[PDB]
């Protein structure tokens, strides 16, 4: 049957095209909750994570933005040592001890 | 050793290393990238032409590796075992969120942080767009630099506030950027080039909906003429036999001839036989989006029913006799509308969809204008039986019924196959 | 031939099944070859001179020889644009005039490429003078009616005479049958 | 039908083949406005087209 | 080359304006950071009226 306007007309209505909006910023991975908590447990048990997504979705930016929300111990500073003219390992030292 | 580059892996220490799965599979580093994880074995790299070169001893690894790509990026990564064993957490992002007022909002709020002017109106295009990438009338596309790309346009299409009006225009110019393919193919329909019949009722021709590829997605009539002819049950699908329909394009017709051959049972096999050709085609066709109006346009030229040329038939159908939902829907209502207004919106004027896709109908303004206005309508029907009977203006039971006139055409092809054998015998 | 140009051959193998109904299956088998051809066949461009040329075979009318006949058609007996149709015209004038013109010669074309016509001033000089013909149709029914020379309907006309031709051949293939029983 | 002469003389009359024609010089994608208004919205919003 | 001197990434101020055929794009546009990065399509028209 044929389908009437009011059952076509698919857009928000608009309150006001002005007065500028004031809204907070939407936590990191927002309506991508599966995604946010499959990287918290990433996280919190020191696995190995890959994100999957279709292309240009912004998955770089939020998770290089929740990676900065995340905190963790101070890196050791590495570095390389000779253990001899030939022989060379990566030392890991308490920071500031370099 | 003091000679030696520090990679990223060597300042990804204690912290997270972020890679995309193309530069990994691309780059061919993907298997010195496992024995790193694995074996910890880091080893900066040498030119061949190197006379010397430092023993590096194994490093256990102390990063978090996080690998971003898309689905066909990591498919083509995932059958490496030692990928399954090593990356065991899996983040996947909805391609769609629900679209929900927290959802507006936020999105909103992402699109202030960063460094947008949203107003009120401004900000319900931006989402009423969002829910049209998606195609769905409850779901919002999450790409979120999608939206990011047309709030810039937008943005400099009013002046750095993002205005409903400024959406609007970012949306039209988008549109029309990509609107020489339409526009010629227009101006072919015009001077008859390829001749389509937006009024008027032909036998056995459905203005089918077809979507072509490349940047963004125009849908467009494409006539469809089906012709009935006695012979023994063959129903040809003309760019099948040519090759031009895909794998999906013969399935649906094959589905659409089950069918056919169970519906009508009265005589043997179905008697007829019946040439299905998308005209002016010349291309490759892929998809079951036409299923629906190759059935009505054979059932058309089977029962000699005329067919309202001013109805395009979308839809694919399975052979119980039911409509199926299709794809991009949006494209074909709003190519249909467009090849209508070119020559002239009749008033009557209107294209048969699933009733499974109401929602993803997000059609433009002006669409739905003409809705409003009665220029142009949107039927949506669940089998094909309600498709025939929108498209040949009567109904299918009842007495001069459509299944009556369908099952008399049968008849007599059946007889005029039978005097053949007549004159054979005798 | 090409995947269109079987596509075109299909499309009017259609026509021709859908268009006489009063036998079962079309009593006849059509051979269709370009002569000299030696050379792969790609487009639907002569859709309207096979259809035509189909239908002359069936009904034994002879074809004016002097036209040239392009344009696809579709399944339901309509001539459909084609491209390069001043290449098409002007080929078929400079082999005619090559031959000599005989005043008669011209290209039936579809009416959909009237746009399209933009012939050299040689053509157009013909055409005025009467030495060549461009005719232009819509129909396949148009393009047989100008090539035999007759008209379709009516009294001794070309549907007649193809009716006629294939319930000739019919009758043939059905005393073949007589005899096979008896 | 034939198609008469006048119905298919395509090119356009010339008043005379001579008298050189001075003519201003058009502007960039003259013809090709869809082009243009491309380009002027890539150049305003500093965009990659 | 026995060294390479680290140049730090730089930001890019300049607007590229790519040039091809419709073939020399749709072999292009299959990557979608093509189309993230290059949002505004110049076509020209083959005909002018
Ligand atoms: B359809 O949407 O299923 C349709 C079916 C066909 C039988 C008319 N095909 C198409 O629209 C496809 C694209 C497509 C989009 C979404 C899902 C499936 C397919 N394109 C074509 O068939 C086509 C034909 N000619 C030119 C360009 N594209
Ligand atoms: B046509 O114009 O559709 C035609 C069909 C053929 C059956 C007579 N095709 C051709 O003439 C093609 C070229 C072409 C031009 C424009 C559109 C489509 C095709 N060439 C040939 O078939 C051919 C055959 N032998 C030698 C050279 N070219």
């Amino acid at each position: 049957m044929r389908l009437s306007y009011e059952a076509l007309e698919w857009r928000t209505p608009i309150e006001n095209s002005t007065e500028p909006v004031s809204l907070p910023p939407p936590p990191p991975f927002f309506g991508q909750e599966r995604a946010r908590e499959a990287l918290e447990l990433a996280i919190r048990g020191g696995f190995h994570a890959y994100l999957v997504g279709p292309p240009s979705l912004g998955k770089h930016e939020a998770l290089l933005a929740y990676l900065s929300t995340q905190s963790v111990e101070t890196p050791p500073d590495l570095l390389y040592v000779p253990l001899s003219e030939r022989k060379v390992a990566v030392l890991t030292l308490p920071s500031g001890q370099e | 050793v003091s000679l030696i580059r520090p990679g990223a892996v060597h300042r990804a220490q204690g912290g997270y290393l972020i890679l995309d799965a193309l530069s990994l599979k691309r780059e061919g580093t993907w298997e010195a990238f496992k024995r790193a994880l694995r074996n910890g074995q880091v080893e900066p790299v040498t030119e061949p032409q190197a006379p010397a070169g430092l023993e590096v001893e194994p490093f256990p690894i102390q990063m978090q590796v996080i690998l971003v790509g898309t689905p066909e990026a990591f498919e083509g990564l995932e059958e490496d075992p030692a990928f399954s064993e090593l990356f065991r957490i899996r983040a996947e992002f909805s391609p769609t969120l629900p679209a929900s007022p927290e959802n507006c909002t936020a999105l909103g709020g992402w699109l202030l942080a960063q460094g947008f002017q949203l107003t009120q109106g401004g900000l319900t295009r931006l989402y009423d767009e969002a829910r049209r990438m998606a195609e769905q009338r409850d779901r919002m596309d999450a790409r979120l630099v999608e939206i990011r790309a047309l709030a810039e346009e937008a943005a400099v299409l009013g002046g750095g506030l993002l205005t409903a009006e400024s959406v609007e225009q970012a949306i039209a110019a988008r549109e029309h950027r990509s609107f020489l393919s339409e526009e010629e193919f227009l101006r072919a329909v015009q001077e008859g080039v390829i001749r389509l019949r937006t009024t008027g009722r032909a036998v056995g021709e459905v203005n089918s909906l077809v979507v072509v590829e490349a940047a963004p997605y125009w849908g467009r009539p494409a006539r469809l003429t089906a012709r009935a002819a006695p012979g023994r049950d063959h129903l040809i699908s003309i760019d099948r036999e040519a090759g031009l329909g895909g794998q999906i394009f013969h399935k649906a017709v094959l589905t659409l001839a089950g069918y056919l051959r169970s519906r009508y049972i009265e005589h043997g096999s179905l008697p007829v036989t019946i040439s299905l050709a998308f005209e002016q085609n010349y291309v490759s066709i892929e998809g079951d989006s036409a299923g629906l109006a190759e059935l009505v346009a054979a059932l058309s030229a089977i029962g000699n029913l005329p067919l309202r040329q001013d109805l395009a038939v979308t839809g694919a159908v399975d052979q119980t006799g039911k409509v199926l939902a299709v794809g991009a829907i949006n494209a074909k209502v709003e190519g249909f509308f467009r090849v209508c207004k070119a020559l002239g919106l009749s008033g009557t004027q209107g294209v048969i969809l699933p009733e499974a896709n109401l929602a993803n109908l997000t059609l433009r303004a002006e669409v739905l204008e003409a809705v409003r206005a009665g220029q142009f309508h949107i039927y949506a029907v669940e089998t094909a039986e309600q498709a025939l009977e929108i498209l040949a203006g009567a109904r299918m039971e009842g007495f001069r019924g459509l299944q009556e006139k369908i099952r008399a055409g049968l008849e007599a092809f059946a007889r005029l196959e039978e005097g053949h054998d007549k004159e054979d015998r005798e």
